[PDB]
């Protein structure tokens, strides 16, 4: 069906691969979505840059990273893959 | 035409020119030869109708 | 390996709205300029002439977040003022656009019908046929031909005649349309019907705002970004140029002006003689220059083919005017004084001819005047701006719903023919992106639409068809909140298009909105000092007295003065005006200049000009005041050509309307 | 001279008869040339077979409908029009198509003749009605390109046939695009993206390799002059 | 030469560019033969700076005449008499291009003249008492340069002017083909020509001296400036015209100066221009240019900065200048020469040392991380301070001047000055994206694209354009002159012959005989409101001769068939093309990009400095901040107004935070927040900040 | 009293705020902007910054 | 279908001029082979120029040599004129040396055995009674456009003055089609293409060096499947 097949896009390229609107439906609203993710991309930033022979609490990416991939795309990556989840003030 | 060594450039004007165009630098170096006093000035002057110019 | 992935914030001063700033994915360049992409300068204001931008680069965790999903240039295509799409194809695309989607008559290789020895010739099994065709020279991209089209949806129409249950990928129809009109359509997504129209700017707006509404963002800017570059392709193909001999002079050009010139010295002996003042010799030669100016433009406008490279760029939307066509090639007009005046003697020149001494002088007066006004109208519009901006800053969405059942009418149809209801000219900016804050109910009582339900376009269509006029709506003015507006009442937001998040500072964005469009503010009181002195509750320049009682109305002449006594209808101490200037005129009453013997209304105006406001809160009520100041922003900004949403003048007007004097403390 | 980097080419599947060529690293300035003469030899050079006329039975003057089959002339004609065949005769081959009743004619029920054999014999070409007849005589010839419907080569001696376009070409479909890449420190190179459908009588590879095989004797036609000058050398 | 001519409302005594309303910046109709209604600035001083008229004179008392031929009875005399504005109200003066007969008498009897208030009239011959001397009264010196102005509208002829005063000067200069007849007086009156003094003959000629005999027996010795600095950064010098045994006169032009070719004025290059547009890459006022002006340097430019450094003496010491650099490798002191200065000719890059300096520093407690690492590698620590000059950031060139004085030489040097030295970079700039062009019409726009010379496109002879500009830009500012001059500039280079056979044509009918013919690659003049018309234009066009193959290129409406480059399709429809004049405006990318991460701050708010030239940051002002408040974007506003610009500690932390890779820390208080608070402090002003509790909070912290 | 000595009439808006004896509460955009807290508008309203982000329990136990 | 394969023939319109004359062809297929030999041939046919300058006693380009009417710039500009043609892949080095009055032409230049100078009248300087000039020029070879290469590059003294070298040897290049071909229909296209050089190769050279390297990418094309 064309109406229920509307969401028919070509791949997304660079800064803009997870789909902006999967997102907000993800989240309550953009500033939600924009907490969610920076909050994620500090945890996983903590979770690498962490000691190693200390205590590890922080937990590492969901989901398998790039080469060279900065933390806020894996952050956004987990959230659009229904990884985290969240709880407003 | 008046300038001794000047490259030809036709042109299209179909008007006479009775006046040349004047030196474009007198607003300046005739005032400050006024104000020094200079003998050219004073000659000026004199052709154009004078007093005493000072 | 660094600057992957890490958006960067581009800004143009002066930042006249939110869409000054935005953020973009950096690729390195070998040059020393920015590049920057061609749809986002509306935006910007911004044109490649030597500007300049700014380049600021975010660092924490928080800022690139904002910087991906707030700030993308990818997320903001539509206006937050007016909801009309910014970055939408304009200038060479547009003509690209036109050029490929214009039909012609008698091209090569057009349809022809079946004949009584030959068959049907000019149709295609394929578009791939027509293209290997035209390729060819067999055909043309703006010949009319018939092509079996299985990838294409049909237009909404033939699908419900051709397939009862639905159109699916693969089923082929045959479209009787150009080649240039199937390409478009490949651009646009695959679910969206054919099209087949010329695309004049105004057509791709609607189906831009189509999409916008129907479609989620990311599909837009594909498609956008498609439009684009096919725009750019055939731009260049579309065989416009600029050349002496395109640019045509109508041939009863002559004629037009001796007979407008024999008017003249007819005037002018007429004169010359005595019987003629000269302000009415004035006003006899500007209105006869002005006709033979209307004279040549009609006769330049007949005279010039479909097809001319000047013509072609007006037409389709690109960009231009007519009247900078008539100047071009025809009459250039009656030019103004020093002090703003029409000069009796005109410019007969067209500048393809060449003006002469003494009208290149006029010019040079008329032309310096305008670039210096342009300065001064500049710095105003910046100072409004940042008072609008310092005045409503505590206006925030603070909740989601104040549930309240107070709101505002708005009208949608006034009379009707003979029951027709003509939909009012200005709906989209007084009904769109409202909350209905009661049922709608006609004659024979029936709930047409519910309470909460956000009005659109077919809300309005319904509403109309089943006879309502009128409807109540939720406004900021009108709001029970504590703290800051709701998002009900606010409604819908102009941007995203959908009801307006929490927390999001809607008092800046109605300030910009308000005060973006101030340097295009052309005044001619009116214009931008008649917005500072609305928005400053001043009593007016040409302040025009109103009723304070209704009923009977005494007039008094005198000279330099007048006088109007209004005596109450059912009795009462009559109220007596005072000295009124000469150089003005009473109110027309209907079909007209309010003479004597009137029965005027409790607030009817008596003479014309602008009311002040503080009268009208006085006598007739808040509610009175803030439909006479939302009105009057909105003519003052309707008149040249701006579109911005009621909602923004009613906040800043709700701002002014917060306080009450104490006198019985 | 020596090329900095030798340029190379790369196969992408899009669907069964469709394909994405890439070619790169290329030297800046010839992605344009070399995608331009790919795409013109592709369209106008590979020789093939197609049907250059029809002949319907019960249409002899008005080329309007054909009584007993719901599809008219133009319908007819455009369903023919798809028909791919593949041939080993060079001169004009007649072929035939009867069918008697109702039901559909498809493109199976054509008796080929010796050397002429079809690829699509499932391909909806008309829909007889009940107690319906319908005799089809085609005309195939051999060519390459596109050459539009040839005027009746007669004044009247036979005036039913039916001339219609010639696809003759397999290739149905390139386009090519030129984008930008870089190897070190050097992002001025081209980088060429041909995406070729074709019909499937043939296959988008063999489509490529016939003409470069083409362009290659083309070329070579114009290098021959001088086989000893001093020009760029790809490598191996 | 217009700086010398201008006319400013500016300064003591004189109006303010805020304190003036929109009475004073008008063209009022007494400025009409004294004042330039079309030359005036464009940005906030537009009508209070104005440029004197060509033949407009000053009166002893102040007042600005100008000269009008007096007629009686309709017969116009050969007087001249210079009159005021009060002088010229009284009476009432007719148009220079009123037709005149061999005498005088005027063939027409209507006759436009102005009245006392402008009054733009219609008179009998009777009434005239006066007449203009030129058609280009009206008209300054830039102003004059225009061909087809009255084509123009008078806000592109205002931009034209403005950008033609902008224009810099070319390795070679080459003169327009179609000009407007002021270009001789404009370079000779201007100066930086040189001119014989007396008649004479040449006896050596060279590249930096020419010697002149003359009939009366005296030598003539002139000495030509070469590769001379001027005051914007611009290279000056003058080459020879003439050659040995060549009889001058009295007045000849003997050598060429900067923008200028056999003494005439040349501000730019003729190149081929094709009117279209191009695959977008001219979007919106954008110019797309072939790569054989960069390869050919059509538009190269030499650029000349100065740097001077001066050792002075201090109360700590004096200020020696030598090539010791106390902590420095040895190779960047391997192009200075003994006494610590570069050497000519060195090519010097960005950060580069050009003059070796060195202060005392007085007794410094060093740190004992620092005092160990010197015990270890034995680099003993000297009171001495490096001070050299260095090349700015974003520059380079070739050293090829060194200038030293010194007191103990007996220079003139101010006190306490002991030494000084400046040093001359040279540097070669060619054309380059975000470079700005324009022309004589007011036409500009910054190159966006450089394209290779086989994807231009080309005439069917194989000849590619050499510039491409948008159509869109052309009918909508009303300065179509260009179109003109397009047209003209092919004729000029092309030659044409008006095949006279069966008489004169009846559209070259006012034609001047030499004009019926010229050969090709010829010049001509387009006097400003008296020149070629519409007629004439386009039948010289249909006149052109053919190229070497017999064949014309551009036929009688002024388009050709081109062809794609990149495609090698021809274009669907012809296209305008033509030889246009256009101009290296001094607008250059390398001036204006500018990038920082962190540099120098203020003194008492500490936020960063402002200016390329002091490697300062942007200001982010209100507006970006309402902006920001309108987007949402809370935690980029804050970071922005406090780590970046006053946090002092915030600052550091978030540097060292980025190069070990932890997140950025959380912001701190900005320092102007206190700087107010003291502030107000100073005022008897109790300004307090209470925490929750009610106590007060000091912000004494540290 | 500091977002209205920020706007206009800097000396009159300080002397009647001195007089008066005012407490300003430090809740608005300008303020916030002076003295460099989150504005409280978009993200830096306490419902968006007290967000808590923890990975589900599907996840956790996946990983 | 038409059996006969296309051929190639040449005419001479001068020294370095000549037209090339390519038929058959198929329809809408001139106008692609003419554009991509033009592109190849003012793009990648390989020549020789000099790359940089040595004058006895200047140290830099923005200077002047006494006696000499033309400073160093203008002395420069002349020589990026110069049409040479060596047969030896590394640098070589030419001496130009006079004195006294007279006019420096490039014949005045001695070039050492296997490189040529194909304009030995141009014009370069003029010298007086007190003029001598004395210049050594490096010539190499290569294709294309390179700009100067400074001297903190390749590591050499101050005296040496890079000068940009434009290698291609064509001057210019233009094509035109007829359709007139027939056989059995009147629809076949014919290549004429005009081929000017700067008479340091004939242009069948430089037409063979353009086919050449389009066999190699059109092969490379093809091979790789
Ligand atoms: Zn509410």
């Amino acid at each position: 069906i064309d109406s229920s097949a509307a969401s028919a896009y070509d791949t997304p390229l660079g800064i803009t691969n997870p789909p902006i609107d999967e997102l907000l439906s993800r989240a309550s609203s953009k500033y939600a979505l924009v907490i969610y993710a920076a909050k994620r991309a500090r945890q996983i930033n903590d979770y690498y840059n962490q000691l190693g022979d200390g205590i590890l609490e922080y937990v590492g990416p969901l989901v398998e990273p790039g080469l060279q991939e900065k933390p806020l795309s894996i952050a956004l990556r987990e959230i659009h893959g229904d990884l985290l989840e969240h709880t407003e003030g | 035409n008046s300038v001794p060594g000047a490259p030809n450039r036709v042109s299209f004007a179909k008007l006479r020119e009775p006046l040349e165009v004047p030196g474009l630098l007198d607003v300046q170096t005739d005032s400050f030869e006024w104000l020094v006093g200079s003998d050219r000035w004073r000659q000026a002057a004199i052709d154009r109708g004078e007093e005493n110019p000072v | 390996e660094v600057i992957a992935e890490h958006p960067v914030l581009l800004n143009r001063a002066p930042t006249l709205h939110r869409l000054g700033i935005q953020a973009f994915e950096p690729q390195l360049v070998e040059g020393k300029a920015i590049q920057l992409h061609p749809l986002v300068c509306e935006a910007f204001n911004a044109d490649f002439d030597g500007d300049q931008m700014a380049v600021h680069l975010p660092l924490s965790a928080e800022a690139q977040a904002e910087a991906r999903i707030l700030m993308l240039s990818s997320n903001n295509i539509l206006s937050p003022a007016s909801g009309k799409p910014l970055a939408m194809p304009r200038l060479d695309m547009v003509t690209g656009l036109y050029y490929l989607t214009t039909l012609v008559e008698g091209a090569t290789g057009e349809y022809q019908a079946a004949t009584k020895d030959a068959p049907e010739q000019g149709v295609y099994s394929s578009p791939a046929e027509a293209i290997m065709a035209m390729d060819r020279g067999a055909l043309s991209v703006r010949a009319k031909i018939k092509v079996r089209l299985t990838e294409l949806r049909p237009p909404t129409d033939l699908e419900a005649q051709l397939f009862e249950n639905g159109w699916k990928p693969g089923d082929a129809w045959t479209a009787e349309t150009t080649l240039g009109r199937v390409m478009f359509n490949e651009l646009l997504p695959k679910s969206y019907p054919f099209v087949n129209e010329q695309m004049h700017k105004k057509v791709q707006a609607r189906i831009i705002n189509d999409l916008a509404e129907r479609f989620p963002m990311i599909v837009v800017a594909q498609t956008v970004d498609k439009l684009k570059d096919a725009g750019f392709y055939w731009a260049t193909r579309s065989g416009v140029t600029v050349s002496m001999a395109d640019v045509l002079v109508p041939p009863q050009k002559q004629e037009i002006l001796e007979r407008h010139e024999a008017e003249a010295d007819a005037i002018e002996r007429k004169y010359q003689r005595g019987a003629l003042n000269h302000t009415e010799r004035n006003e006899s030669l500007v209105k006869i220059w002005q006709d033979a100016t209307e004279e040549v433009g009609k006769a330049l406008e007949e005279f010039y083919p479909a097809d001319n490279p000047i013509i072609t760029i007006v037409k389709s939307g690109a960009t231009g005017n007519l009247t900078q066509t008539r100047t071009l090639a025809g009459m250039k007009g009656l030019v103004t004084n020093p002090k703003g005046e029409f000069i009796p003697r005109p410019i007969k020149s067209s500048f393809r001819e060449g003006l002469t001494v003494l009208e290149y002088f006029i010019n040079t007066h008329g032309a310096r005047k305008g670039l210096a006004d342009t300065a001064l109208r500049t710095a105003d519009s910046g100072y409004l701006t940042r008072r609008l901006v310092d005045v409503s800053q505590d206006v925030i969405v603070r909740e989601h719903d104040c549930e309240t059942e107070r709101g505002i009418n708005v009208t949608l149809a006034e009379r009707g023919p003979d029951g027709t209801l003509i939909r009012d000219a200005h709906v989209e900016t007084s009904a769109f992106a409202r909350t209905l804050a009661t049922d709608a109910v006609d004659a024979n009582g029936n709930v047409i639409i519910e309470r909460g339900h956000d009005l659109g376009d077919p809300a309005i269509d319904a509403l109309l068809a089943a006879g309502i006029t009128t409807v109540k709506v939720r406004s900021v003015l009108t709001c029970t909140s504590a703290t800051g507006v709701c998002a009900m009442c606010y409604g819908r937001s102009m941007a995203t298009g959908k009801l307006v998040d929490i927390g999001e500072a809607v008092g800046i964005v109605a300030a910009q909105s308000i005060g973006e469009p101030g340097t295009q503010l052309t005044m001619r009181v009116g214009g931008l000092p008649r917005v500072q002195e609305l928005f400053e509750a001043r009593v007016p320049r040409n302040k025009a007295p109103i009723a304070d009682v209704a009923g009977r109305v005494r007039l008094e002449e005198s000279d330099k003065f007048f006088k109007i006594t209004i005596v109450p209808d059912d009795g009462g101490e009559e109220v007596v005006y005072d000295k009124l200037s000469k150089r003005q005129r009473l109110r027309v009453i209907t079909h007209g200049v309010l003479s004597d013997g009137d029965h005027v209304e409790v607030g009817d105006q008596l003479m014309e000009g602008a009311a002040d406001p503080h009268e009208v809160l006085r006598v007739q009520g808040p509610r009175e005041v803030q439909i006479h100041l939302v009105k009057e922003v909105q003519e003052v900004y309707r008149a040249q050509g701006v579109s911005i949403h009621d909602k923004h003048i009613e906040v800043i007007v709700r701002q002014m309307l917060r306080r009450v004097t104490i006198i019985d403390s | 001279m020596l090329i900095s980097q030798r340029p190379t080419l790369s196969e992408e599947t899009v669907a069964e008869n469709r394909s994405r060529f890439v070619i790169e690293p290329l030297e800046p300035g010839f992605g344009y040339t070399l995608g331009n003469s790919l795409r013109r030899t592709l369209l106008s050079s590979i020789p093939g077979a197609a049907v250059t006329s029809i002949r319907i039975d019960g249409v002899l003057h008005e080329f309007t409908t054909v009584p007993g089959v719901k599809e008219d002339v133009t319908d007819i004609i455009l369903n023919l029009k798809g028909l791919v065949v593949s041939s080993d005769d060079d001169e004009p081959v007649t072929m035939y198509l009867r069918k008697q009743g109702p039901g559909v004619v498809t493109a199976g029920d054509i008796v080929p003749p010796a050397g002429v054999t079809v690829h699509n014999p499932d391909m909806h070409i008309a829909t007889l009605n009940d107690k319906g007849k319908l005799e089809v005589e085609l005309v195939v010839e051999r060519g390459r390109g596109y050459v539009p419907a040839v005027q009746n080569k007669a004044s009247g001696a036979e005036i039913g046939r039916i001339p219609v376009d010639s696809i003759y070409s397999p290739v149905l479909k390139v386009t090519y695009k030129v984008e930008a890449t870089r190897v070190e420190q050097r992002t001025d190179f081209d980088k060429l993206i041909i995406d070729v459908e074709t019909k499937n009588s043939i296959s988008p590879r063999d489509a490529l390799a016939s003409a470069g095989g083409t362009l290659v004797e083309l070329f070579g036609l114009a290098r021959e002059l001088n086989a000893d000058s001093e020009h760029i050398e790809i490598g191996p | 030469l217009t700086h010398k001519r201008r006319l400013s409302a500016l300064g003591p005594g004189g109006l303010s560019r805020e304190r003036a309303g929109l009475e004073v910046r008008d063209v009022h109709p007494s400025h009409y033969g004294r004042m330039c209604p079309i030359e005036t600035p464009e940005g906030p001083n537009i009508g209070l700076i104005g440029s004197l008229s060509v033949y407009a004179r000053v009166n002893p008392f102040g007042f600005i005449e100008t000269p009008y031929r007096k007629v009686e009875n309709g017969v116009v005399t050969d007087q001249i008499d210079y009159l005021t504005a009060d002088e010229e109200d009284r009476h009432v003066v007719a148009q220079a291009n009123s037709p005149t007969d061999e005498n005088g008498r005027f063939t027409e009897d209507r006759v436009m003249v102005r009245k006392k208030g402008g009054e733009v009239e219609f008179v009998s011959a009777d009434q005239v008492d006066y007449m203009d001397v030129s058609p280009r009264q009206m008209v300054s010196v830039a102003t004059a340069m225009i061909p087809f102005l009255e084509h123009d509208d008078a806000n592109r002829a205002l931009m034209g002017a403005n950008m033609q005063r902008q224009a810099v000067p070319l390795v070679r200069s080459e003169a327009p083909l179609v000009g407007t007849g002021m270009e001789l007086r404009a370079a000779i009156d201007a100066g930086d020509v040189v001119v014989a003094d007396k008649t004479g003959v040449i006896e050596e000629v060279s590249a930096d001296y020419i010697t002149v005999m003359a009939d009366d027996g005296t030598r003539q010795s002139y000495r030509l400036r070469k590769f001379a600095r001027s005051n914007h950064g611009t290279c000056a010098n003058q080459r020879p015209i003439v050659d040995a045994g060549q009889r001058v006169e009295a007045g000849q032009v003997i050598a060429d100066g900067p923008c200028t070719q056999n003494g005439e004025m040349a501000l730019g290059k003729n190149l081929l221009v094709a009117i279209m547009p191009w695959e977008g890459h001219n979007y919106e006022d954008a110019i797309i240019l072939s790569n054989r002006l960069v390869e050919e340097d059509v538009l190269t430019s030499i650029h000349i900065e100065e740097h001077e450094i001066d050792a002075r003496d201090t109360k700590l010491g004096a200020e020696e200048i030598t090539r010791d650099i106390p902590n420095v490798s040895d190779e960047v002191l391997a192009d200075l020469d003994e006494r610590g200065i570069v050497r000519i000719g060195a090519e010097v890059r960005d950060g580069d040392i050009l003059v070796g300096k060195v202060t005392p520093k007085g007794e410094t407690e060093l740190t004992p991380e620092e005092r160990l690492l010197r015990a270890i590698f034995g680099e003993k620590a000297r009171e001495v301070r490096d001070t050299s000059l260095k090349v700015p950031h974003g520059e380079s060139g070739k050293v090829i001047g060194i200038r030293v004085f010194s007191r103990e030489d007996d220079d003139e040097l101010p006190a306490g000055v002991n030494e000084l030295v400046r040093v001359y970079v040279a540097q070669k700039r060619k054309i380059s994206d975000g470079d700005k062009l324009a022309g004589r019409h007011g036409n500009k726009g910054v190159i966006g694209k450089i394209l290779p010379v086989e994807d231009m496109p080309f005439l069917p002879d194989g000849t590619p354009v050499d510039i491409i500009l948008n159509t869109h830009g052309v009918p909508r500012r009303m300065n179509i002159g260009q179109i003109l001059e397009t047209h003209l500039g092919w004729v000029a280079k092309a030659g044409w012959n008006i095949d006279v056979a069966a008489g004169v044509p009846d559209w070259a009918s006012k034609l001047p005989e030499e004009l019926y013919s010229a050969p090709a690659d010829s010049t001509v003049a387009t006097p400003v409101f008296d020149g070629a018309q519409e007629g004439e234009l386009a039948g010289l066009l249909g006149s052109t001769l053919p190229n070497r193959d017999g064949e014309v290129m551009v036929d009688a409406d002024g388009k050709s068939t081109l062809f794609d480059g990149r495609s090698g399709e021809p274009f669907p429809y012809p296209v305008t093309v033509g030889y246009m004049y256009i101009l290296k405006l001094h607008h250059l990318v390398d001036d204006k990009i500018h990038a920082r991460s962190t540099g120098p701050y203020s003194m008492i708010t500490q936020q960063p400095l402002g200016g390329k030239a002091q490697f300062g940051g942007q200001r982010f002002g209100e507006m970006e901040c309402w902006a920001m408040q309108a987007y949402g974007a809370a935690y980029t506003l804050q970071e922005l107004l406090t780590i970046k610009s006053d946090d002092t500690v915030g600052r550091v932390k978030v540097y060292e935070a980025i190069v070990k890779g932890e997140n950025i820390p959380e912001p701190g208080i900005p320092e102007s927040f206190k700087v107010l608070l003291k502030e107000l402090q100073s005022l008897c002003l109790n300004v307090e900040v209470l925490s929750s509790d009610g106590a007060a909070i000091e912000m004494r912290d540290g | 009293w500091l977002s209205a000595a920020s706007f206009q009439e800097t000396t009159r808006v300080l002397t009647d705020a001195a007089i008066n004896c005012r407490s300003d509460k430090l809740n608005g955009l300008k303020e916030n902007v002076i003295i460099g807290k989150l504005i409280p508008a978009g993200t830096g309203i306490s419902r968006y910054r007290n967000i808590q982000v923890q990975p589900t329990e599907e996840a956790r136990a996946a990983a």
